[PDB]
């Protein structure tokens, strides 16, 4: 009985999370430029300071 | 785990983009200013003694 | 399950540390102050342009 209850609860949780991932991937293609933007910003500050 | 990491990276990108927009004009005009100001200050300092 | 939770926490903290110089309010605040001091100084210099020129 315990195991039945636990599996049911987890299945419900898995569906909820799948709906949230589908909304987030429509935004991400452009990530290949992060480390480069951070270093660029850091460099600009260092130059000013 | 994947959802939580994506949310944090998005916040970081937003913050870097806002800073790049305002830092770029200041770094480009720096060297002419520093040189003009130093020459000015040295000239002014020679009149006080 | 417990290992997985702590592992996530660790990963998050590591990301925050690596980007603190450009993102954390503390460090950004210090940069603001330095910039305001110079602004004020330049304003003064521009206000006394005539006298400075004469000198």
């Amino acid at each position: 009985q315990l195991l039945i209850k636990q599996i049911r609860d987890m299945r419900s949780e898995h569906v909820a999370l799948q709906n949230q991932q589908k909304l987030a991937e429509k935004v991400d293609r452009k990530i290949s430029d992060k480390d480069e933007n951070i270093q660029k910003t850091r460099c600009m500050w260092n130059t000013i300071m | 785990r994947d959802l939580t990491l994506l949310q944090r990276e998005e916040r970081l990108r937003d913050l870097i983009e806002k800073q790049d927009e305002v830092l770029t004009p200041v770094v480009t005009s720096k060297d002419p200013f520093k040189d003009n100001y130093t020459t000015f200050a040295t000239a002014l300092d020679s009149t006080r003694h | 399950a417990e290992i997985n939770q702590k592992s996530l926490e660790l990963e998050l903290l590591r990301l925050e540390k690596e980007t603190a110089d450009i993102t954390h309010p503390l460090y950004l605040g210090q940069k603001h102050q330095a910039l305001q001091a110079m602004n004020s100084h330049l304003e003064a210099v521009l206000r006394e342009k005539r006298s400075l020129r004469q000198r």
